[PDB]
RNA sequence: AGGACCGAACCGACUAAUGUUGAAAAAUUAGCGGAUGACUUGUGGCUGGGGGUGAAAGGCCAAUCAAACCGGGAGAUAGCU
RNA sequence: GCUCGCCGGAAGACCAAGGGUUCCUGUCCAACGUUAAUCGGGGCAGGGUGAGUCGACCCCUAAGGCGAGGCCGAAAGGCGUAGUCGAUGGGAAACAGGUUAAUAUUCCUGUACUUGGUGUUACUGCGAAGGGGGGACGGAGAAGGCUAUGUUGGCCGGGCGACGGUUGUCCCGGUUUAAGCGUGUAGGCUGGUUUUCCAGGCAAAUCCGGAAAAUCAAGGCUGAGGCGUGAUGACGAGGCACUACGGUGCUGAAGCAACAAAUGCCCUGCUUCCAGGAAAAGCCUCUAAGCAUCAGGUAACAUCAAAUCGUACCCCAAACCGACACAGGUGGUCAGGUAGAGAAUACCAAGGCGCUUGAGAGAACUCGGGUGAAGGAACUAGGCAAAAUGGUGCCGUAACUUCGGGAGAAGGCACGCUGAUAUGUAGGUGAGGUCCCUCGCGGAUGGAGCUGAAAUCAGUCGAAGAUACCAGCUGGCUGCAACUGUUUAUUAAAAACACAGCACUGUGCAAACACGAAAGUGGACGUAUACGGUGUGACGCCUGCCCGGUGCCGGAAGGUUAAUU
RNA sequence: AAUUCCUUGUCGGGUAAGUUCCGACCUGCACGAAUGGCGUAAUGAUGGCCAGGCUGUCUCCACCCGAGACUCAGUGAAAUUGAACUCGCUGUGAAGAUGCAGUGUACCCGCGGCAAGACGGAAAGACCCCGUGAACCUUUACUAUAGCUUGACACUGAACAU
RNA sequence: GCUCAACGGAUAAAAGGUACUCCGGGGAUAACAGGCUGAUACCGCCCAAGAGUUCAUAUCGACGGCGGUGUUUGGCACCUCGAUGUCGGCUCAUCACAUCCUGGGGCUGAAGUAGGUCCCAAGGGUAUGGCUGUUCGCCAUUUAAAGUGGUACGCGAGCUGG
């Protein structure tokens, strides 16, 4: 059937993709919570 | 239906019921002057005033206390107006200029109507209270002189006065029981707006309820916590409010504002 | 004309068989209901957890729902195994 | 390579979404392919997506988002004015052949078009973030005309036939051809024009709106297709040479008419209905400030500019969502022949495939089917499952009924083919000839050719002619719920939820009520014929007695009673 | 009767025979008038009963056509599993024995088939009980609290009258 | 100064629902089946007042008495709660004997025919339907007859799911 999921890659970043991000609070955390605290490479697209 | 003329009976063929027609309105469709008009059950957060979906709205349309004195107008044609059945009106002013009105009872062509101080007592345009007879035969009154607001539900709805009840306070709304009100405030005087509308029985739902309201209708429908009064075998007992306010009698609005006013029913 | 009638697309799921370490974490086969309507669908948007949405079944809110998922208080407490 | 079979409203073709080199060539076969693998969407190399007209950027705004200042709020932060973003919607312009191993309305050829600057020429009042118009909008239905396109004929090229006949009556194939340019037609809509006057359009306005007069009409917008041109060009069956075996260079006939269609186009139409159907910009126009021999405006042409990203391939699937090369899921477009009501269904075109273990055997038993003596529901919880009915036309049809229905009730009869009526009929289509005229895609009269159902007699074949696919089983009594609808995604579709109707109750608008610490928002740009909450659930006849208990509504004199002094 | 316990009530009907069904009766264990009462044409993938047709549902299965099952070649799983040299019977026994006792029987090993036992496989039983466990729900349970509502003080002033 | 009387007295202050359920445990504890027991049940025998016209014992038997079985209704709580799937049906069974039919006998209140009862006997045989989920039962109609019981009330890694 259909999966829980489908694609659309405009949908996402509008939700995750640092601009989704730092324009929130805690969300400008969520890039410090990685890049900063941990050490991931990248982590913010669809 | 008791009046002129013959309102149909819709012929049950399909399972359905009577609507209410008119004659027309010689432009299926407005003017200049309507907006768009947003529509929404929300209230830019929640839901709210929970149901209320139906379909096609736009058409906004204007114009009230009719500020524009002695200067008259006459009805080009009667019109349509959704959400709120009570005709319209349309009216031209001498200088080109168009207006809405709100279609009281007899009128169509032609037509004097005309605001202002000791205009034209009959059922034309408004007029300020304070120069108003028997008034038995008063529109949509003004709850502060200057706005033109009150009961734009001319679809039948009344407000007699009481002729010349000096004091500089009156008026006797429909079952809104009485109240007290300033004199220099307007009334369009025309008192009515054709009730024969509001007459004819929607039909089965949506084949024209739901256009507008949904299932409004939700009763008990069991799960005790969704209502304050659920669940069981088949059946319900106890209080039957709705969020521990009390659905029979009680009433609310306590030392609002304004409170100067009378008479009202109680049982 | 009609929430009108028979019936494909489309939408839905009443019955039986098969499958049940499946082709498949709900389907296949033969039938079955709606099919101009409270219809059906693409794209994008809005409601956030004691909160939402609900033609109401505690149903749905990412294979999770009589209170989602993730991280934390946390080595909760466990007269029990 | 030849057969064979399968799909063909697709199992074909195109695109979006998503994917992100999977595309093409050469190579190699460890791992990956549920086997082998010389093969691949696998490995390693290379190569491969060329734009002023297609799309994104970009103007415009929807839902909604953000939001100077601002209003709120312990902090975080919420709301929101100006304003600024945001397509799924509106704004400008290209086609047909050709070509690559792979690109293609991007490259080549042929023929075009849009807009901006600059210039030359001519004529002229130009000018907003502003006013007006316009963009600009529903559902349903009923045509007519037309095109796509198919069929038949004519024309052109080709063959005379592994077996009886066909060497002119015949069989096969082709018969195509665009934007743009001229023509303003079947239709659609709407009276022009001039002058003056003004409490309107935030200021102004010749514009729009209103008012008078005056003179004519035969106008003015819109518009599918057709016809010329594009095009003595291209393409074109097919021949001739060369082949790497895929294919190449050259050459190249006819290329028309008649009938038949659409769900496409005229049609953002026409008719009609109630539930009364985005916005903003471009566009046209009117003026303000300002300009004031100027600049600008309109038109013609000359020229320059049209940047930058995307373009490969999969795309109902082996490239996307399902862990898989998974019998599942996924939006739009196109729409050939015979038969048919048809996008059903069957057989086929173009085209695409045989589904990445096979070879034998021919047990029980399991799955999917075919046929069954006599019986015919005896089976069983239950006719579950099967078997069964099944089409068009016509005859004919009960209780009951809200007069609509029930109803395809039920139950019957005719159906193939041939000849005739009639060599093709009724109907449909509409050619010169003729008649006339502002005038012409004119009109009228003529009815050639073309197409063509049904019926009625008569005859004939088989066991059977709605022969296959396809395609209601019918009726009688009774419960429940009026009825369409909704529901437990993944064991319940129901008598449950909803429903229209009814009733009670609350709400005078800063409404009751709800979201919210608040501001604010919804209710509603509504205002008691309105909005909310509760219960009942069409309709018909109705809806009795109890106010002791609890709750609610009124009173509030007297008793009891908080903080406070 | 979607309500009747007694209950297959009693009478009638349909049947060769009817704990269901339809029509009555009333003795309503324990119907009843908008937590609606009695009717109701039409509609229903709705519950119950009867009939015609139809038949492999059945008496009672037969044959046949295909996809597996079997054989060969290639690739190549699964749960489970203390260890095995893993027979029947009667008794025994923590109480239903392949394993103890007595006894009977039995040359060693595969292949295809069937499901009686290995209290067979699977999920620390969901029923039952318990824990001074959990959760959600109810109310005239307890204690609180948002909201509603009362009053005083205050932002809150000037005059007059009784 | 306390029916802290749940009287060594958890608080000053405390009711319920869960089939929407959940966790930690238990066969320390219920439900099914096994097991122990046999009161109860069923089967048999002892005494013999009575009935049987008469006559205790063809047939039956009061008041009372002793046992057999493991089969009903039960008692217990030993085996399973890190799972032993319920009733009925289908399929297919296997044993007992306290025998339903058939076979052989004794008595009879046995003329015959048919029966009554008791002894012996397990070779074989031992119904289709209507109603109901039924087992059973009642009813229709057959039959020589339509046996009683054990087998986890035989039989779901065999079917069904009323
Ligand atoms: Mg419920
Ligand atoms: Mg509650
Ligand atoms: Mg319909
Ligand atoms: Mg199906
Ligand atoms: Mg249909
Ligand atoms: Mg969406
Ligand atoms: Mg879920
Ligand atoms: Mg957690
Ligand atoms: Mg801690
Ligand atoms: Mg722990
Ligand atoms: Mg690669
Ligand atoms: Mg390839
Ligand atoms: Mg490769
Ligand atoms: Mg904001
Ligand atoms: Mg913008
Ligand atoms: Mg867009
Ligand atoms: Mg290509
Ligand atoms: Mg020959
Ligand atoms: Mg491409
Ligand atoms: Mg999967
Ligand atoms: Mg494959
Ligand atoms: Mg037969
Ligand atoms: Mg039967
Ligand atoms: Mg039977
Ligand atoms: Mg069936
Ligand atoms: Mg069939
Ligand atoms: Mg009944
Ligand atoms: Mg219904
Ligand atoms: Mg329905
Ligand atoms: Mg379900
Ligand atoms: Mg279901
Ligand atoms: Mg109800
Ligand atoms: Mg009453
Ligand atoms: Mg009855
Ligand atoms: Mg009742
Ligand atoms: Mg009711
Ligand atoms: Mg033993
Ligand atoms: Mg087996
Ligand atoms: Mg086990
Ligand atoms: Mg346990
Ligand atoms: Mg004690
Ligand atoms: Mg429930
Ligand atoms: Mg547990
Ligand atoms: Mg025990
Ligand atoms: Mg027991
Ligand atoms: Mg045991
Ligand atoms: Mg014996
Ligand atoms: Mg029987
Ligand atoms: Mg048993
Ligand atoms: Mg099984
Ligand atoms: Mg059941």
């Amino acid at each position: 059937m259909k999966r829980t999921f489908q694609p659309s890659v405009l949908k996402r970043n509008r939700s995750h993709g640092f601009r989704a991000r730092m324009a929130t609070k805690n969300g400008r955390q969520v890039l410090a919570r990685r890049r900063a605290k941990g050490r991931a490479r990248l982590t913010v697209s669809k | 239906v008791k009046c002129k003329p013959t309102s149909p009976g819709r012929r049950h063929v399909v399972k359905v019921v009577n609507p209410e027609l008119h004659k027309g309105k010689p432009f299926a469709p407005l003017l200049e002057k309507n907006s768009k008009s947003g529509g929404r059950n929300n209230n830019g957060r929640i839901t709210t005033r929970h149901i209320g979906g139906g379909h096609k709205q736009a058409y906004r349309i204007v114009d009230f206390k009719r500020n524009k004195d002695g200067i008259p107008a006459v009805v080009e044609r009667l019109e349509y107006d959704p959400n709120r059945s009570a005709n319209i009106a349309l009216v031209l002013y001498k200088d080109g200029e168009r207006r809405y009105i709100l279609a009281p009872k007899g009128l169509k062509a032609g037509d004097q109507i005309q605001s202002g101080v000791d205009a034209a007592i009959k059922p034309g345009n408004t007029l300020p209270m304070r120069n108003i007879p028997v008034g038995s035969t008063v529109h949509n009154v003004e709850m502060k002189p200057g706005k033109g607001g009150q009961l734009a539900r001319s679809a039948g709805t009344y407000v007699q006065i009481v002729a010349r009840d000096g004091a500089y306070v009156t008026l006797r709304l429909r079952s809104g029981e009485m109240r007290k009100v300033e004199a220099d405030c307007r009334a369009t005087l025309g008192e009515v707006g054709n009730a024969e509308h509001m007459l004819r029985v929607l039909g089965k739902a949506g084949a024209a309820r739901w256009r507008g309201v949904r299932p409004t209708v939700r009763g008990t429908a069991m799960n005790p916590v969704d209502h304050p009064h659920g669940g069981g075998e088949g059946r319900n007992f106890g209080k039957h409010p709705v969020t521990p306010w009390g659905v029979q009698t009680k009433g609310k609005k306590t030392r609002s504002n304004k409170r100067t006013d009378k008479f009202i029913v109680r049982r």
